[PDB]
Formats: C-alpha cells, sequence, structure tokens
C-alpha cells in the first residue's frame, strides 16, 4: 500500500499517532505474500526507530504493530536478522515478554524465536540476555490447556529454537532449565504442540551421551514411543529422529527405547510410504544391531528380522545403504546361532545383489558382512554349505569381478574371500 | 530438521 517513501515520512514526523500509522503501514508492507521489501525498509533506516517504539508502554498498539515489523524482518535472511539484532532489539523484546497485552508478549516470543532460529550465536545472545526464565514465566500454569492455542504453539516453538543448532550446543544450564517445560509440552494433546516438542527433544539428543542422559534421565522415552506410533507425519518424523539419536549413545539408553516398546512400531516404519521415515527407521535400526547380544536378541524375537530383509531386497537406494549397516553390524556382534537365523531369513541373495552398486563404500559393508557370516561359518563347520548358497545366487562372479576394483580395502577383502573360501 | 524462521503474513 504505502511507499517506502511515505513510512519514512510519517516515522520522522515526530508525532505519535503518525508515527502508528506509517508503521501500520510498514506491516502490511512486510506482511504480504510475494517478496516482503525487507532490503528497502532496512536501507531506509527504520530499524533503530521500531525498535524504539518497542518501549513505548503507553501506546501498545505502536509495540504491537513495531513487534510484528521486526518480526518479519527478522525473518529473511541471516543478514536481515543481523540488522534486527544491531537496532537492539533483543532486550527490547525480552522487555515485552511481561507485556500485559497477550497479542503484544506473543509477537516478541516469535520474533525471539525467529532471532534464536538464526544459529549458535544469536541463540546465545538471547540466552545471555535473560530470555529464558520469562519465556518459561508464560507457560507455568497448572494446566497448559489454560491458555490460547495460538500463543502456546508459538512458545513452543520459540523453546525449539534456543535447543536448536550445534557447534556450540546450548549451554548445559539453559537445557537444564527449559527441560521440565518442554517435557510438559511433550505431554499435550495439540498436534503442532507436540510437533515441536518433540523437535526440541531430538535437537538435544542430537549430540554425546552426557546431552541424551539428560534426556533420557527425565523419563521421556515412553512419551516418544508413544508418538513415534501418531498417525500424523509431522509427530512421528521428529519422534523417530529423537528415538534414533537415543540409540547411538550408551548400551544402556538403547535398552531404555527397547524397555519402552520400540522395537513393535518398526513393522510399520521400516516399510512406512515415506521414503525417508524407511531410511532414519533403518539407520535407527543399524545402531541398535551394534549393541549387545541380548539386544540382537530381542531385534530378532520382535519379528524384525524379515523387515531388514525387505528393505535391503527392496527400497530407496539410501535406505538399503542403512540396511546394509544394519546388517554388518548384526553380524559383528551377534551369535553364531543369530547370524545362522539371518541366513534362514534369506539375507544372502539381496546382499549379494547389492554388490552391483557403484557406491563404494556399500561394497565394503557387504563384503564385511560376508565375511562374519564366514567366520559364523567356520565355526559351524558350514563353510562351504555357505560358498554353494553365494554361488547359487550369482554372487561369486560380483566378489571375482571386485578385485580388481579401484579400491583398496574393496580389492583386498574380495580377494580375500576368494581364496579362503572359493579355492581348491 | 524444521524451519528455523516464521514470518507473519496474516
Amino acid at each position: 500500500n504505502w511507499s517506502v517513501e511515505d513510512i519514512v515520512k510519517g516515522i520522522n514526523s515526530n508525532n505519535l499517532e503518525s508515527q502508528l500509522q506509517a508503521t501500520q503501514a510498514a506491516r502490511k508492507l512486510l506482511s504480504r505474500e510475494k517478496q516482503p521489501p525487507i532490503d528497502n525498509i532496512i536501507r531506509a533506516g527504520l530499524i533503530p526507530k521500531f525498535v524504539s517504539f518497542l518501549g513505548k508502554t503507553d501506546c501498545s498498539p505502536i509495540q504491537f504493530e513495531s513487534a510484528w515489523a521486526l518480526t518479519n524482518i527478522a525473518s529473511g535472511t541471516s543478514e536481515q536478522t543481523k540488522a534486527v539484532v544491531d537496532g537492539g532489539a533483543i532486550p527490547a523484546f525480552i522487555s515485552l515478554l511481561a507485556s500485559p497485552h497477550a497479542h503484544i508478549s506473543e509477537q516478541a516470543v516469535w520474533a525471539l524465536g525467529n532471532i534464536a532460529g538464526d544459529g549458535s550465536a544469536f541463540r546465545d545472545l538471547v540466552i545471555k540476555h535473560g530470555a529464558i526464565d520469562p519465556l518459561l514465566a508464560l507457560l507455568a500454569v497448572p494446566d497448559l490447556s489454560t491458555l490460547a492455542c495460538g500463543y502456546l504453539r508459538n512458545l513452543t516453538w520459540t523453546l525449539s529454537n534456543l535447543c536448536r543448532n550445534k557447534n556450540p550446543a546450548p549451554p548445559l544450564d539453559a537445557v537444564e532449565q527449559i527441560l521440565p517445560t518442554l517435557v510438559r509440552l511433550l505431554h499435550h494433546n495439540d498436534p503442532e504442540v507436540l510437533a515441536d516438542s518433540c523437535w526440541a527433544i531430538s535437537y538435544l539428543t542430537d549430540g554425546p551421551n552426557e546431552r541424551i542422559e539428560m534426556v533420557v534421565k527425565k523419563g521421556v522415552v515412553p512419551q516418544l514411543v508413544k508418538l513415534l506410533g501418531a498417525t500424523e507425519l509431522p509427530i512421528v518424523t521428529p519422534a523417530l529422529r529423537a528415538i534414533g539419536n537415543i540409540v547411538t549413545g550408551t548400551d544402556e539408553q538403547t535398552q531404555k527405547v527397547i524397555d519402552a516398546g520400540a522395537l513393535a512400531v518398526f513393522p510399520s516404519l521400516l516399510t512406512n510410504p515415506k521414503t525417508n521415515i524407511q531410511k532414519e527407521a533403518t539407520w535407527t535400526m543399524s545402531n541398535i544391531t551394534a549393541g549387545r547380544q541380548d539386544q540382537i536378541q530381542q531385534v530378532v524375537n520382535h519379528g524384525l528380522v524379515p523387515f531388514l530383509v525387505g528393505v535391503l531386497s527392496k527400497a530407496d537406494f539410501k535406505t538399503q545403504k542403512e540396511a546394509a549397516w544394519a546388517i554388518t553390524n548384526y553380524t559383528s556382534g551377534g551369535t553364531v546361532e543369530q547370524i545362522v537365523y539371518l541366513v534362514h531369513c534369506g539375507i544372502i541373495e539381496p546382499l549379494m545383489n547389492l554388490l552391483s552398486a557403484k557406491d563404494t563404500k556399500i561394497i565394503q559393508v557387504i563384503l564385511d558382512a560376508i565375511s562374519n557370516i564366514f567366520q559364523a561359518a567356520e565355526k559351524l563347520g558350514e563353510t562351504e554349505k555357505l560358498s554353494i548358497m553365494i554361488e547359487e545366487c550369482g554372487g561369486l562372479d560380483k566378489i571375482e569381478a571386485l578385485q580388481r576394483h579401484e579400491n583398496e580395502s574393496v580389492y583386498k577383502a574380495s580377494l580375500n574371500l576368494i581364496e579362503k573360501y572359493f579355492s581348491v | 530438521s524444521q524451519s528455523p524462521r516464521r514470518r507473519r503474513s496474516q
């Protein structure tokens, strides 16, 4: 509607009502779907004026309009977000969290979410300015259901950004301060609150075992497993990420996931029509089969080996690569009986067919698993029985062709295989 | 991961 030129004229008028009308006009310009003129507004020098309007407690309308305008500037590129921070906006927005007007405090929540979402530095800067205490105070009600639903979703999303990003991860004391509120939100019945809570938990568990432990010790794994079975893709996706993260930790952290019943949802996850769900579920499997023999046994007992055979047989190639890793981890740590069971489920033929892949890493992984299965066969005396199985499905052709392959590890291992199990 | 930034188009 208005031109930037006219907005500037109104803002510079030193007439509060004229300034309000011009700030609202800026807000509407910045709120249009078609390429908002953010850089034009910044170049006109308006950010410092918007920031000063955030402090006009006597004129809450101009606080709201300035907050909205600045929110949308901070929603753009890093350099645009930086312009808002450089104008002094962080402490001004934190001051607005205590506004008696819900729509104004909500806009400050939103703006701080955008600023913290830029990256690690601005996230930690929002924290150093003291955003966490007043953010959490807005949620200190006995039942979250009494809060307005849009208000609650905005607070959850902003808290999730305070949990987001690495190098560095969020300060340990900030995480520990936020976590109990996060756990409340993870048990709330709104699907958008649930999704962003799950995302927050997935960020917190994307790191070293000490960070996983701080989440797992709050008892959220059962709720994560429940959400793993949700019908809403926007909930299953972060729930699976968080579960996947947790099983990259210690065998005891992985056991909590198994204890909570996660493996029973993997028949559905490993056949999920959404390829990134299948991929992440198979990746998660590969870190469970890297565990203890008793954890491999629970994978067996839940009937999941046929599902791994399936994904190896037919899936998106990235998923098939995760399955190859799941099998190599299984054969690396499993008992002889567990490895025998894997052959009886049909692993050999799909394993052999993937030796035709161009990818050099997957060849080594598959060759490594064939090795581990042969070592199981040696312990039993059936090395030749296995060599005919690999022969019958056209496998021997592939290991044979592979000793003349560019890779050192591929040529060495494939030749070692030919020499030890396919000779006179 | 989801979008770190949200514009209010309202």
